[PDB]
């Protein structure tokens, strides 16, 4: 019973660390534009 | 020019010339009836030659007069789906002589006339295109079967096994005639063709299926009534456990193909949810339940329940991949169950112990058998390559075109079964060897070493080119599939 | 093993190393190259490639399909 | 070979030891050949000639 | 006998069925049914040789195979979507 | 060549063959074979009934009454 | 390697029928004949059987017929 | 020509099992290696014709299954990613026969290891050839039943049959989720082959009805193949495996459960490519099981005091990087970290049966001590394994370890900086027990008793070749690959990839990084050594063994058992379904109340009602 706490605790670890990746927002802080390319960012080569 | 009245009659004729002969002569029966037993499988190869797969319609007809009226009569015939059980019936029949070719001195000649006898009568099931009378030789496998069991069979249970396996095929037995009695008055005649093309009123084709379910529903080891199968399975001879697996099994199966999905259309998709759980709780029961098993005979008689329930989940899944899959899967069970009872007999008329602790790292002493054995218990996993992988895989797609649930966790069924099947296999063929209990021990001799090599050629040849036997089916599955489906 | 020189043991026993391996071996390996001929000579017949290769290879020997399936409408 | 105080070890082998030595050596030069050639590209000095 | 050839099968529908009372004529029934089968049978060849195009397609299409073969992915996927005895998407024929 | 097949195995083996003896309706015993009786295939039936359900809705046919 | 090696005979008998004496055949079985030529004769007449007979089937059939009618 | 590489290690495999008799121990051996270098000769040929001269080459046996429009068949697939696969699988599978002639020549099954492991090399010949799913799943349930069948070895080892039961389990449970991933493809796309759902993969975008909810199928097939492949590549959720498989012998250990099986669901995934890419959803699990398991692997494995145990969580680590960099839609940085690993971890595990072999197999690093100028060579071939584990500047592990954390780093998105976090982290403890085995052993005043230390024995001709072979490859191989895989824009994977314009982050990666993130898995992999140092040479009083009593002793005890998920997963999953197999079912089922009620148990009533009716 007590390995199995271990289990629970080690992946709230996890989602604790996965919170904080929530709550740290990566994503807005591109330094970088969207890529953009020739011929309507290739619509006829999709 | 080689008919289907021919293959019939090949049985008959070897056993009534086989009673015509003494009982001193021992060689001459057991000669003679190899003999005929081989000529009848060489002719079942014939007809499979001259068989026309491009036709919806069916083969050879051979029509002998019942009634003074002409009702109903004798209406012998292959098709797509019948052909392939003939051939494997006529196969089976061969090998149950062979196994048991050291006692048949002890035997004598009844073991002999009662195989020929189920030969003739089980051949004659398949090829057969009147109702009633396909329920008069569905059931009249009863005597020679329970002869069988009987007279020689385990050491003083045997009584029992032969009340239960009699009495489970009774009830529902009649309950099926009074349907076939209502469908005949009803109608008028019990030809297949005919029964086919017939308006069934809404309300009675409901019963008139749940009677003829409740008949295929013990041939078939469905929830309610499969607890049949183990015991009578493990008190019963080993080439009598070699059909009563291989072929019993295929006649609520096939009577389903035959009989139920193309009479009763609307019906099968009323009741098609309903069978869905009933093989999903089959299978999964089945799996756990035989993995806590002492038996060495029951160990496998569970994983041939479990197959024959998952063969129904794509048989009513109305499908060409469902009911492909479902001939497929039961032609490689047919075979691989077959193998491993077979497997069973050898390994308990030597040691004569029917357990599964006694045996144990045995590798080291009989290794021909040890990989024998690795081979029949890996196709029961289903293997790509094996006989059962395509079929079952067939089975798995055309469900899934169906719905999404139960056969997901008919799926689930083989995440435990090739577990418990690899865990069987090492409790006798690994481990250090026991001499406390196994002196004396010697592998597989001439025969025994022969027998199984059309098993593995057949099992191969299913795996690797499965191609032939599918082309010789499309057209009646498709058939099947498409009746009463205007649109 | 004192009773496993009894098995017939297929694959080979404990430790057999028999009189006359090293011919057997020769045999063997003139087997495989005899059974595996027609499995070369059927290779070469069954190979599409469809694209032409910028340098030559050491194919095109042996395989005559080359830039065959370009013309992909008439194909069943 | 030898033993200390009951203790004995064969010698290693001639073309064991030498290739060892003269594979670490190599294995070493052709590392810090590398660093002499490409160390400032991964390293931000320098870039290689693109911009 | 035989005709040592391809099964020769008559094209043309059956005679005397209607779909309002299928089950009156039972003589016209059978081939009727082998009639919608066969039909069936030629939908999933069609539908395969489709798929064979394709196949043949995406070897020389390269990188960019959007760009040359998008017209005969919807006639594939047209053909897919009336397939014989398949997904809940039944045809009507 | 038949085993030796010694006393201490028999016992278990027929105690598992014959197991029918013991059984008498326990309340545990019998809420744990109710369960497994009727509410998982009615737990599983109704999982495919509402699956065919809910794949006919999106196409707009009708439901069909699955008796 | 370069040695020959011991054990002139592989250990073991095959099929567990001891050798015969020399000079003598291996006295066949009284099923062996009936049940080889019944391999024989499957093995021959699947050979020669199954591929003589004609591709007759629906799946080349409609083959033959879907390219006749994507034509149009 | 290219039909021969995949049938030479099974006929030979087959004549020399059915006839090991008169080929013997010896002769066995030799004529599988004779074979499987010639398989790999022709893999370099096959490398030549369609590598550099890019031509696909396409050829079909017959069909496998002729049904209603599911033509699986037996053709063949020879792309660019499958030849650089055979070069590796092929190579490396040749080399381990050979380091396995002299290795496996004191033992007695000699000639049923080498057909054991030739069927298995024919088995992922088949696998990485295949040009469909049934073929694929034929080839990976084949190397699934060999792996199974070369853990159970020696049979009369009762822990070897538990753990190869246990990795059959695991096995299985890959093979429902991939078969269900496989027969998803078909409900979708009408077909199995690779050519035609990567041709017409993006048209759909419809919602199915999959058993619980609505869910978009292209997501639900891509979830379905990671559930099938998380055992094969052994991921997060089944990878217990690996480390209780090494009881069986330290070549396989060796060839397989470092090179290509563990990374068989990797190349699953990579040639499967424009399926994973249409589902953004999955690449986001596919990344974070990745992180997941690198940082497992790499806190689980460094206290572990096992020689053959220790390295396989790091051969785990190395599969966690490898799924994080497939799930950066980079799959060529991916088969680039492949073909760098597969010659150094195969090295490290080749030397360390070698030195395995001559100490008389004492795979305890609490016992061996100094004694490295005995064994040179092997110190050598290890120390540029260990390096190339490392990631060593300007060294074949440098061009891809540094790589996948820039690349890592250049994604914005939350899963994105999680997933750059744990790989950075990754690197202390990799480097740590990948340094401690070198300090532990052979770099320790000895501990070893006399009577191994006596043996010596160097490792002979017939297992130094190989380790020499594969020391020369993993130091050249990296900078000989690194342009021509990845080249910012190479023509080397016109058909084999597809690479999205959206998500293709490699050119803005290398010149929008900044320099100190370029360095920093270096100061990591420092910092570890100068850790492992203090701690097993001048610090290991208290560092090393630690007299404490509760709070801190119990971590001791979680990292070396695995955060005891050995043991949770066995009595919650395992246990509870062997006892309730028979206790519901057995009980209160089949013989039971169907039999009071049904047969003879209560229903006999007549023999009751027998002495009623005669009055
Ligand atoms: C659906 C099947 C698909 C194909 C699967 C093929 C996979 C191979 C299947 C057989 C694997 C071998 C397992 C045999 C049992 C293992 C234990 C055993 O009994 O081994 C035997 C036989 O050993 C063998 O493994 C030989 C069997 C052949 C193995 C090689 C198989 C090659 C052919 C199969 C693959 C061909 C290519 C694919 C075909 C299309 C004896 O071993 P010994 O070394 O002699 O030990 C001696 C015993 N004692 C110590 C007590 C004295
Ligand atoms: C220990 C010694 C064993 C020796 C065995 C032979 C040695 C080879 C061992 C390898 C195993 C071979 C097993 C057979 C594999 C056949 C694979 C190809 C089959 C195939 O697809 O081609 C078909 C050939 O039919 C045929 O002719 C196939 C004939 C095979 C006969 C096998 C007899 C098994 C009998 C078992 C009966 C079980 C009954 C169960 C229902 C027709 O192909 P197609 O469609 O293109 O037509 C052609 C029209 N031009």
């Amino acid at each position: 019973y007590e390995a199995l706490a271990w289990l629970s605790g080690g992946l709230g670890f996890f989602v604790g660390l996965g919170l904080l990746a929530v709550l740290n927002d990566k994503a807005s802080k591109v330094p970088f534009t969207p890529r953009v390319y020739p011929y309507d960012n290739l619509r006829v080569e999709l | 020019y080689f008919n289907l009245s021919g293959l019939i009659l090949c049985p008959v004729l070897g056993s009534i010339i086989l009673l015509f002969i003494p009982n001193s002569r021992i060689r001459l029966i057991r000669l003679i009836g190899l003999c005929a037993s081989l000529i009848t499988f060489l002719y079942s190869l014939v007809l499979w030659i001259q068989f026309d797969s491009s036709t919806a319609k069916f083969q050879f007809v051979e029509s002998l007069r019942w009634l003074p009226y002409e009702n109903i009569n004798f209406y012998l015939g292959i098709d797509g789906i019948s052909l392939f059980f003939v051939i494997l019936t006529t196969f089976l029949i061969p090998i149950c002589i062979l196994v048991g070719w050291s006692g048949m001195r002890s035997y004598g000649k009844e073991y002999i006339i009662a195989f020929l006898i189920c030969e003739f009568l089980m051949i004659a099931v398949f090829c057969m295109l009147d109702l009633l009378l396909f329920y008069v030789f569905f059931e009249s496998v009863l005597i020679p079967m329970f002869i069988i069991i009987g007279v020689w069979g385990s050491r003083q249970r045997k009584i029992k096994a032969a009340y239960q396996f009699f009495l489970y095929t009774l009830l529902g037995s009649l309950f099926m005639l009074l349907a076939i009695l209502l469908i005949l008055f009803q109608t008028g005649t019990t030809d297949l063709q005919i029964l086919l093309t017939t308006e069934f009123s809404e309300r009675r084709q409901i019963f008139l299926w749940i009677a003829f379910f409740a008949s295929f529903a013990v041939k078939v080891p469905m929830v309610p009534v499969h607890i049949w199968l183990p015991e009578a399975h493990v008190e019963a001879p080993t080439a009598g456990s070699v059909i009563l697996a291989g072929i019993l099994l295929k006649f609520g199966t096939y009577g389903f193909l035959r009989f139920s999905i193309p009479m009763f259309p609307e019906a099968t998709l009323c009741f098609t949810p309903f069978i869905y759980t009933l093989s999903a709780i089959a299978i999964i029961y089945t799996s756990l339940t035989t993995l806590r098993q002492i038996d060495l005979k029951k160990i496998i008689a569970y994983s041939s329940v479990a197959h024959m329930n998952l063969v129904t989940i794509g048989m009513f899944s109305l499908n060409i991949q469902g009911i492909g899959g479902s001939i497929l899967l039961m032609l490689s069970h047919g075979l691989v169950s077959s193998a491993l009872f077979l497997c069973v007999g050898v390994l308990y008329d030597r040691h004569k112990t029917r357990l599964v602790r006694y045996y144990g790292g045995l590798v080291s002493t009989m290794p021909n058998f040890s990989t024998i054995f690795f081979f029949f218990t890996l196709a029961n996993m289903s293997l790509p390559g094996t006989s059962s992988f395509i079929g079952e895989f067939l089975i798995l797609v055309g469900a899934f075109q169906r719905n999404s649930l139960v056969a997901t966790l008919a799926a689930l069924g083989m995440i435990l079964g090739a577990a418990y099947s690899l865990w069987l296999y090492n409790r006798v063929v690994s481990g250090n060897l026991k001499p406390d209990f196994l002196h004396k021990f010697s592998d597989l001799n001439g025969r025994e070493v022969f027998i199984f090599i059309p098993f593995l050629v057949g099992l191969v040849w299913m795996g690797v080119y499965p191609k032939v036997f599918l082309d010789c089916m499309h057209t009646s599955v498709s058939n099947l599939v498409q009746h009463g489906k205007f649109h | 093993g004192d009773f496993r020189a009894k098995v017939w043991s297929m694959t080979g026993g404990p430790n057999c190393r028999p009189k006359h391996w090293r011919r057997n071996t020769a045999i063997a390996m003139f087997g495989v190259f005899l059974v595996c001929i027609p499995i070369a000579k059927l290779s070469a017949k069954l190979e599409q490639r469809p694209h032409m290769p910028v340098r030559p290879i050491p194919s095109q020997i042996w395989c005559k399909n080359f830039g065959t399936k370009d013309d992909y409408e008439k194909e069943h | 070979g030898i033993t200390y105080k009951g203790v004995t070890v064969h010698t290693p082998k001639t073309w064991h030891t030498v290739t060892g030595k003269g594979l670490c050596a190599v294995m070493w030069f052709w590392i810090l050949y590398r660093a002499k050639q490409d160390g400032p590209v991964v390293m931000g000095w320098r870039h290689p000639w693109d911009g | 006998g035989r005709k040592k050839g391809l099964p020769e099968f008559e094209e043309s529908a059956p005679d005397g069925f209607d779909p309002e009372n299928p089950y009156k004529d039972p003589v016209a029934m059978v081939e009727m049914r082998e009639h919608i089968v066969r039909e069936k049978w030629i939908q999933i060849e069609k539908a395969k040789i489709l798929r064979e195009k394709v196949k043949w397609c995406y070897r020389v299409e390269g990188v960019n195979h959007y760009q040359k073969c998008r017209h005969l992915v919807q006639q594939y996927l047209d053909s897919t979507r009336g397939v014989g005895w398949g997904k809940d998407h039944r045809p009507i024929s | 060549m038949e085993t030796n097949k010694n006393k201490f195995i028999e016992d278990w083996g027929s105690a598992r063959e014959n197991l029918e003896h013991n059984f008498r309706w326990t309340r545990r015993n019998f809420a744990l074979i109710g369960i497994f009786g009727i509410a998982l295939p009615i737990i599983v039936y109704k999982g495919i009934v509402k699956d065919f359900h809910m794949q006919d809705e999106d196409a707009g046919r009708p439901h069909r009454k699955f008796l | 390697w370069a040695t020959p090696g011991h054990e002139e005979r592989p250990k073991g008998y095959f099929m567990n029928r001891t050798p015969p004496a020399p000079g003598q055949s291996r006295k066949w079985e009284d099923w062996e004949l009936p049940c080889y030529i019944t391999s024989f004769l499957t093995i021959v007449i699947l050979g020669v059987g199954l591929n003589a007979k004609p591709d007759l089937s629906i799946e080349t059939w409609a083959h033959q017929k879907a390219l006749e009618r994507l034509e149009m | 020509m290219y039909l021969l590489i995949v049938f030479l290690p099974l006929l030979g495999s087959s004549v020399a099992g059915f006839f090991g008799r008169f080929l013997g121990s010896e002769g066995s051996a030799i004529m599988t290696t004779t074979c499987v270098s010639f398989s790999s000769i022709l893999s370099l040929i096959a490398f030549y014709e369609v590598a550099l001269g890019a031509s696909a080459c396409y050829l079909r046996i017959a069909p496998w299954i002729s049904s209603e429009m599911f033509d699986a068949s037996w053709g063949f697939l020879f792309d660019s990613l499958t030849v650089v696969m055979l070069i590796v699988v092929t190579f490396i599978s040749s080399l381990v026969h050979l380091y396995s002639i002299s290795y496996m020549s004191e033992d007695p099954h000699s000639p049923r290891f080498m057909c054991y492991l030739s069927i298995f090399t024919f088995f992922m010949l088949m696998l990485v050839t295949g040009d469909n799913f049934l073929q694929l799943f034929l080839g990976w349930e084949g190397v699934g039943l060999a792996s199974y069948l070369l853990i159970h070895f020696w049979f009369t080892r009762l822990q070897a049959d538990k753990a190869a039961i246990k990795a059959m389990l695991v096995n299985r449970v890959g093979d429902f989720g991939l078969a269900l991933g496989i027969l998803g493809c078909f409900t979708l796309f009408q077909t199995v082959d690779f050519s035609t759902i990567f041709a017409c993969a993006s048209v759909p975008r419809n919602s199915w009805i999959f058993c619980n909810m609505r869910l978009n199928a292209i997501s639900l097939i891509c979830i379905l193949l990671f559930i099938g492949a998380v055992g094969k590549s052994a991921q997060i959720g089944l990878h217990t495996w690996l480390p209780d498989a090494m009881e069986g012998p330290t070549p396989v250990s060796a060839l397989i459960h470092a090179a290509t099986m563990v990374t068989a669901g990797v190349f699953m995934i990579a040639r499967c490519s424009p399926l994973f890419e249409y589902s953004p959803t999955a690449l986001i699990v596919i990344t974070f099981a990745g992180a997941m398991t690198s940082f497992l692997a790499a806190t689980t494995g460094i206290l572990q005091n096992d020689l053959k145990r220790v390295i396989a969580y790091s051969t785990c680590s190395q599969l966690g990087y490898m799924i994080f960099a497939c799930g950066i839609s980079n799959y060529s940085v991916s088969v680039f970290h492949l073909m760098n690993h597969a010659f150094f971890k195969a090295l490290l595990f080749l030397s360390a049966g070698s030195v395995i072999h001559a100490m008389s197999d004492e795979q305890d690093m609490r016992k061996m001590g100094g004694l490295a100028s005995s064994f040179p060579l092997t110190y050598a071939m290890m120390l540029i394994g260990s390096l190339s584990l490392i990631g060593f500047p300007f060294l074949t592990g440098f061009y891809s370890k540094d790589v996948i954390l820039e690349l890592a780093y250049t994604k914005y998105t939350i899963s994105g900086n999680f997933a750059f976090w744990l790989g950075s982290v990754s690197v202390l403890f990799t480097s740590y027990y990948s340094f401690r085995l070198l300090f532990l052993t052979f770099l320790v005043p000895t501990n070893s008793f006399g009577r191994d230390i006596s043996r010596c024995h160097d490792a002979p001709i017939p297992m130094a070749i190989p380790l020499i072979l594969l020391a020369l490859g993993s130091l050249f191989v990296g900078y000989l690959a690194k342009d021509m895989m990845i080249g910012l824009g190479t023509n080397f994977w016109a058909n084999s990839l597809l690479v999205l314009p959206k998500n293709e982050i490699l050119a803005e990666s290398e010149f929008a990084a900044p320099t100190i993130i370029k360095l920093i898995p270096i100061l990591f992999s420092t910092l570890g050594a100068f850790v492992a140092y203090n701690v097993n040479l001048v610090a290991d009083q208290f560092q090393r063994a630690f007299q404490t009593s509760t709070f801190c002793n119990r971590l001791y005890s979680f990292f070396n058992k695995r955060w005891f998920f050995d043991q949770v997963l066995n009595d919650f999953l395992v246990r509870s379904f062997l006892r309730f197999g028979y206790e519901v079912s057995f009980e209160a089922l089949d013989k039971g109340a169907i039999e009071i009620l049904g047969p003879y148990g209560i229903s006999y009533t007549f023999r009751r009602l027998a002495e009623r009716i005669s009055q």
